[PDB]
């Protein structure tokens, strides 16, 4: 039964009041800081974008470089293939020619045996 | 986030990719000139995702085809639905790849590729809204997966603040190609952890295992597997491509499923488990989402602990039911989502089911299981490397011996992790 | 003249807005098209007139990305609205706060608050301003906490009363929701006057329960706000006499700064396909007022302390039946009011009855009432999405979608530390 | 486009060529005269004139001119152009020696300048296949010499060969093993892949498989045009499943050593007989690891296979060749090494193996070629050596080497390098 | 490798080189006055390997017919295809070597060289490409041995390049009773280990023996001993003449019969040996490999082991029979083959018998048996330079002592080397 009613407002489409059962127990920001706090984050979403693409084309600079290599150990194969092969086609024709120099050698050797032969001969006969 | 950017490369990638695009144009309604002739407004809605609308009524796929080898490309067009593509968009050499990572990554493909981003940019620039491009590939060629994954780092140099996602065909020795398949394989799992934002990984060893073992094919060919695999990226792309609140964009569904930049390998998952020729009800469908049966990875989802998964029901299904199933199907099997992300399986329902079938399921997993796919990748490298067996054919190319050191223990490094946060529990 | 200007932020702020804005032409005789063929003058705080004869809202409706907003620019109301009000950008803030406050949403807030200048111009008497918004969406936490930021440097002393979607798995769309809540309500903390909470597991368990709806959707959860936030604004869209302007809102509801989070109570709220049922009586629709199943945010009033209670009766009600109401309620049960405050409430009756939007899911009833009370207990709702934000800040998970927007971790261990000190003061002031 | 030059050395790489371009033309229907009446992959091996003739991208070299001269007064003399059949006056005498140095050189610049020539009509050259005997003093000097120019005008451009190792059953020199150890050793780093071919396995099987009692080079070079037919069918046609020159060394070449396959050819079906029926995919694929199929005589099962390529022709699908692999996969009886995880690279063409009309093969529905990497072919080496050892021992023979310039620390080298050829082989098949 | 340049020295010499221009003129078909009137191709293919195509279409031998006496030229010239030679190719002195060495080598024969020379420069000129020089002479003589070996350096100091092959007729006191023939043999033997490439060891005492034992001819005559020479050297030429692939030419011969530089000399084998006025099976052909009774040179094949051997099957025969045959006769007699040198056995088929005959086998043997026929010289040499016995039949002509020392040891240490690879072991 107890309840103290307080009219408050009375209007064309309302009526308020308030109702008290019991009384109680116990008796800015700037644009600047805005502003500073939005270009930070910026900030650090492109100099992660940034370091993103710089890493990218340290991985294009490898690309090269691997390219660069294949085409230079194709070249020293070609550069080894040529000087082993040169060496082998020399050192076969030096070898070909001292084998058949030897050989005339003695064939003509034994030729001057012949007239040595031919010349006691000679002697032998008439005298 | 309105356009996507397709790219399909080498054999793998040009086959799920012509697979992909005949069955979502069939799903829209879309016939093999781009004409649509269909009787549903949902066919349309978001037609621009992945189709451009060409020169009175046609819409045509916003596609680009690659290959270091002419005869992928020819089969294509001569294929169901070859005659959609934009003839421009068909970029490829006359060298291939001889199966070998190095020569799609640094020498053929790196002459070729200069080809192909002027394509892309092409279809980049006329882009309302760009969301991103989407690589089909395989990991153990040589296209695919040395050229597909320089595409990827070149379009990240470009399109950086772009969503980088794969479909990525995981080799296996079930159905195998080339003996070098592990390093192609592995050379790839590298620039994949540092370079998409997310790679939905189809294991060649699943696909093979669901044919033989669940639908009953003694001799299942590439035309069986890449059912399953059409079926399974026309789920997966169900939130892309028609109207609905969840994973809408290829950046929500990234921001939903990775909570960790270098787990973002997905599991998928689908039923029903069909063959090319020929019921379940919706309590039967939220089941196979544990089921090691019903996974494209060759992994079991009861291993380890699912980080996230989205959950995607098709057909004339109840929405209550699909709701009750899904609460119930987390609460019976709360020791395999990790507790320390909450509510992390989000589920989507629509009405209109795939090609052929009257209702379906899909799983997108981002478990720890997968750690099993890469260990398995691991072993097969490791057998091989530890003899520099094959290592010629990768060090004349110009690479050093080095870069694969670097990409076993990258991969090493990416199954700690994994079981790293297996084992993370919430009581630090 | 006492104007206020509507903002309707992100997805759910826009569909919000929709079932409000058609409510309010509903209850003051507008067409869609902006004409009413004329009780009294008092629509006007709400909706300016054109040369024409036309009313047009006083309201910004926001997104960062168009199709939401463009449902509203080819919808049955695009005559109500003039383009320039309807302000969307291209690329959506991907459910991340981050990209929400500092990435896209930089881009476009100097238009939209040149638009709001533009409505604040067309004001004689401004109040303030009624922001719509999710606690979990990218635009709803990031942008919102932004446009609250810069109304604070270009409107002082201007009022800003919030209407804010927390979070519920039934309906939720990200992992993420808990990161943004916690990130918004830390940035929006001290520029918010009152804050009137909607959380989505509460307003969708009475639709299942009240409305018979199997499925709820967003059409029937912002259906069953609109009434809510139609009977909460009544006092300054109609001559009424309690909470007649916004500044009252504060004065009656709001004895500390940071405890701003009034609880609502709705009812009753009856099924339209109901078979012919007895009106309710101002006793039957009182005593539900006290029911935790009536809440707006779920939360236990008898774990907590009352500071305020407003009681805003509409349609056929009379102030003897109110207090013979009020007087059983007190004699049964507890009602504890903190020991500084009195125990009592402030009542309300605005005669212009309860409307529903016809082919809609509620009956039209004789008598409607709606409470808003503050309450320690709603802490309960902040002890839930701390608890969640905890679980994954400890392992950073998803971080990294934050930072990578130019964000940093302090941030994180700001806005918790904040909401923690939230969490003690509702503590502190409960104490006795 | 792929172009690919085939360079054929002495009487057994021109005879053996003079059975290849005659298959080659009846598989693409091209007329001796050059003529042919759309695949179009033919123009890997033929260049058109602008009168529309087709000439193979072929160099033929001997250093005596009887075996060439055929070829220039021949059925096919109008398919080649003169400037393409290159000969010498005086001959290797079966000496290494004169091949490579004494002889050989006075030719190798021309045989260069033609090779240079046909390499200038290419877009797109894959490389060289070189065919030439072990045994003969140009086959095996001449090739050797060749092999090293080819080095150094086109670096590492892919350089294959088709080798006739020495059998006595058709023997025409006692020093054959000296001229292959010597050859073997200069052309090991010069070479990326070497399909050898044993003369008396193609011998046994013409005696067994065909009914031929005495087996002449004609019907040895018809069996193996139709092997190397098979080997270039990939090449030359687009079917089913492709494999050019580079993916033939990635998969069958693990260390740059070991690049010798062996060759595996099935069915070999008598003309005569006509109820032989047709044998299935199953029935020619298990045949290929049976030794009375192989090209070299050698026990597999003594060895460990680290790559295997099946090459099917005619009318196969790829769901039958899975089946017979996947058996194939389960045999006991066929070891692979532990670090291969997989060993089979599948290809096939739906051209049919065509046979000379009138010749000693029928005409068979599917056919497959085998090219397979088997530790089992140093047991091919080991033969060679331990003759190669016999008569080095005593300096045999070895004066006719060192008469044309040679030293005898050649014969020491060549003989060390195959030594360590074969702890290759051994190392290789060990496990990890 | 394409002509052949041959030399006919001396009496013996020019006697079996007639019989070889008449046995391989008839094989391919051409007349006496150098016509063709054949019926195959096959003996046309290599005509020009030993034939000049002239005038018309004639056919002359690249011949060079030389002698140091005019008489041996005039039977020649006389004889069945006399005509055939050309003209200017019959070079000839008037005095003799008077069966001296000595003359041949550095007097008499040293003064018509140059001559011999002349002609032989003019037919090796001629020739597109020149495979060598073929000489048929006898070693105990003068002419033949001592200027046909003088001839044979002349020759190879030119042509150092070109194959040095002889046919070279061993004396036995059987046949010649000229009692130096040891001398004029170890001087000639010494030059044909350095300056031969092949050597057909061409031995009167094994043909005095096939006439005699097998033949029954009780008194042997040179043209008796000359039928079988005929057939062999028809038979070993076989490869040269005829299209094949196995010893086509001269120096692949060598190359497959040569292992070692100064082990060129070659025991040539006969099936069947047949009287002037006379069909065996495969079989029976193959045995005769192992007959020291079909062996032209007088060794036992089965006293050493064969270093090489090249078997020549002639006639109407089965290539697989031969085959089968040829196999069974190795590995039956595995230890008359040295275990060094791998599949050391060669064997040729020519549908072409030799005239007279429907089928026949030659055999061209590098055996280590050949040091019995060296050993019977040395014996005899070493008997009479003992004595010193006719040395001033020598040193009067201005040769010295020392040349019959060092002659002497090279045939001695020739020996020793046949006797040492016969020992040989693979061990
Ligand atoms: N599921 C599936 N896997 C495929 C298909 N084609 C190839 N693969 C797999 O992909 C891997 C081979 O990669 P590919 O894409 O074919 O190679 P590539 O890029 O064409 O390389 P090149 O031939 O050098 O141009 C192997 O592990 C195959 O099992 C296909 O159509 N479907
Ligand atoms: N009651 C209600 N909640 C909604 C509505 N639309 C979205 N939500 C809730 O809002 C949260 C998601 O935030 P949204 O407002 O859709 O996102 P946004 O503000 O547009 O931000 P972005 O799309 O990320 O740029 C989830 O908790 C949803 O359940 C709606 O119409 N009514
Ligand atoms: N399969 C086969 N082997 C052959 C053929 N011709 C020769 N041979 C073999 O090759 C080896 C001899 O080498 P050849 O090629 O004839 O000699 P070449 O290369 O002409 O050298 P020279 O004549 O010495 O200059 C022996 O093993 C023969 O059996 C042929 O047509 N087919
Ligand atoms: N088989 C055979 N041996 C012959 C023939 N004529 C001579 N001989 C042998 O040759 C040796 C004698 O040598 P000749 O050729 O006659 O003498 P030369 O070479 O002409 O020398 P000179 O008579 O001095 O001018 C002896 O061993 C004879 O047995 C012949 O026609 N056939
Ligand atoms: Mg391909
Ligand atoms: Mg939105
Ligand atoms: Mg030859
Ligand atoms: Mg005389």
């Amino acid at each position: 039964a107890d309840m103290e009613v307080i009219e408050l407002n009375k209007a064309t489409s309302g009526q308020s009041w308030e109702v008290i059962l019991k009384p109680p127990s116990f008796d800015d920001p700037s644009l600047e800081e805005i502003q500073k706090k939005l270009e930070a984050a910026e900030e650090r979403r492109k100099y992660q974008e940034a370091e993103l693409l710089k890493h990218l084309a340290e991985k294009r600079e490898h690309e090269r470089e691997v390219i660069q290599k294949a085409i230079e150990e194709n070249n020293n194969f070609i550069k080894m293939a040529k000087e082993k092969l040169a060496q082998k086609m020399e050192s076969n024709k030096e070898n070909r020619e001292a084998h058949l120099a030897a050989m005339l050698e003695r064939l003509q050797e034994k030729d001057k045996h012949a007239e040595e032969v031919r010349k006691n001969k000679e002697l032998k006969e008439e005298a | 986030m309105r356009e996507i950017v397709h790219i399909q490369a080498g054999q793998c990638g040009n086959q799920i990719g012509a697979k992909f695009w005949e069955i979502i144009s069939d799903e829209h309604g879309i016939d093999a000139t781009g004409a649509y002739h269909g009787d549903s407004d949902l066919q349309l809605e978001r037609i621009n995702v992945y189709y451009n609308e060409a020169s009175g009524g046609k819409y045509v796929p916003r596609a680009v085809l690659v290959d270091l080898e002419p005869g992928t490309m020819d089969s294509v067009r001569s294929g169901p639905f070859g005659q959609i593509f934009r003839p421009d968009n068909f970029v490829f050499g006359q060298s291939g790849a001889g199966n070998n990572w190095a020569k799609g990554h640094y020498t053929e493909g790196a002459e070729l590729v200069d080809s192909v981003l002027d394509v892309v940019r092409k279809e980049a620039e006329s882009c309302d809204c760009l969301q991103g491009f989407q690589l089909t590939h395989s990991l153990g060629g040589g296209t695919g997966s040395g050229m597909g994954t320089l595409l990827i780092s070149k379009i990240r140099e470009e399109y950086p603040d772009r969503i980088m996602n794969t479909y990525s065909v995981v080799p296996s020795p079930k159905v195998s190609d080339t003996v070098v398949e592990p390093y192609n394989a592995t050379l790839s799992v590298h620039q994949l952890v540092e370079n998409t934002d997310e790679t939905y990984c189809i294991d060649n060893e699943a696909l093979y295992d669901i044919c033989f073992r669940t639908l009953k094919l003694t001799t299942p060919t590439f035309g069986d597997l890449n059912h399953l695999v059409s079926l399974t990226m026309s789920g997966v792309t169900t939130c892309l491509r028609f109207p609905g609140q969840l994973n809408a964009d290829l950046r929500k569904l990234a921001v939903n499923m990775v909570p960790f930049p270098r787990l973002h390998f997905f599991m998928p998952g689908f039923a029903p488990l069909t063959s090319r020729g020929s019921a379940l009800t919706v309590p039967e469908l939220t089941q196979q989402m544990f089921d090691a049966k019903n996974m494209m990875a060759a992994c079991d989802p009861r291993h380890g602990r699912y980080l996230t998964v989205a959950a995607i029901f098709r057909g004339r299904m109840s929405m209550k039911e699909v709701d009750e199933q899904m609460l119930n199907i987390q609460n019976k099997n709360s020791s395999y989502f990790v507790e320390w992300i909450p509510n992390n399986v989000k589920t989507a329902v629509c009405d209109i089911p795939p090609r052929g079938l009257k209702m379906s399921a899909t799983f997108i997993g981002n478990s720890t299981a997968i750690q099993e796919l890469f260990k398995r990748i691991s072993e097969q490298f490791t057998a091989m490397f530890r003899r520099k067996a094959f290592l010629h054919w990768y060090t004349g190319e110009g690479m050093d011996e080095m870069e694969f050191t670097e990409a076993e223990s990258n991969m090493n490094d990416l199954v700690s992790e994994y079981q790293q946060y297996q084992e993370a529990t919430a009581d630090e | 003249m006492r104007e206020c200007i509507s903002i309707h932020v992100g997805q759910a702020g826009v569909q919000i807005g929709n079932a409000c804005w058609e409510l309010y032409c509903l209850e003051h005789g507008i067409q869609p098209d902006g004409q009413m063929p004329s009780g009294d003058d008092s629509f006007n705080t709400f909706f300016s007139e054109t040369g024409a004869g036309k009313h047009v809202p006083r309201a910004v409706f926001v997104d960062l990305e168009p199709t939401v907003v463009d449902e509203v620019r080819t919808g049955t109301y695009r005559q109500l609205f003039h383009p320039e009000q309807l302000i969307t950008g291209k690329e959506d803030a991907a459910n991340n706060y981050a990209r929400g406050h500092y990435t896209i949403g930089k881009e476009i807030v100097d238009l939209v608050l040149d638009r709001i200048r533009k409505l604040a111009d067309q004001c004689t008497g401004l109040q303030g301003f009624l922001i719509f918004h999710s606690f979990g969406g990218g635009t709803g936490s990031g942008f919102t906490s932004l446009l609250m930021e810069r109304l604070s440097v270009d409107y002082g002393k201007k009022s800003k009363l919030e209407f804010a979607i927390y979070p519920a798995p039934q309906v939720s769309t990200a992992v993420v929701e808990p990161y943004n809540s916690i990130l918004t309500t830390h940035t929006t903390l001290e520029h918010s006057d009152c804050a009137f909470m909607v959380d989505n597991e509460a307003i969708y368990d009475i639709c299942r329960r009240n409305l018979d709806i199997e499925r709820p959707t967003y059409t029937n959860l912002n259906r069953l706000i609109g009434q809510i936030v139609s009977s909460i604004t009544a006092s300054l869209r109609f001559d009424g006499a309690l909470n007649v302007d916004l500044t009252e809102f504060q004065t009656n509801l709001v004895p500390y700064p940071r405890i701003h989070f009034p609880l609502v109570t709705y009812a009753p709220v009856i099924s339209a396909e109901k078979a012919y049922h007895e009106q309710l009586s101002v006793a039957e629709i009182t005593n539900a007022c006290f029911e935790p199943a009536n809440q707006m945010v779920k939360c236990d009033p008898r774990h907590g302390k009352y500071m305020a209670c407003c009681m805003l009766y509409r349609g056929d009600v009379v102030p003897k039946d109110v207090n013979a109401a009020i007087a059983t309620i007190k004699t049964k049960r507890t009602i504890q009011f903190v020991d500084w405050c009195p125990t009592g409430f402030k009542v309300g009756i605005n005669y212009q009855p309860p409307t529903v939007v016809p082919g809609g899911d509620l009956a039209k009833v004789q008598r409607a009432v709606c409470m808003l009370s503050n309450t320690t207990a709603i802490a309960e709702a902040w002890a839930r999405l701390d608890h969640k934000f905890d679980l994954m800040y400890a392992k950073r998970a998803f971080v990294h979608w934050y930072v990578g927007e130019g964000m940093e971790e302090g941030e994180f261990s700001e806005a918790r530390e904040d909401l923690a000190a939230l969490e003690k003061d509702y503590e502190e002031v409960g104490m006795d």
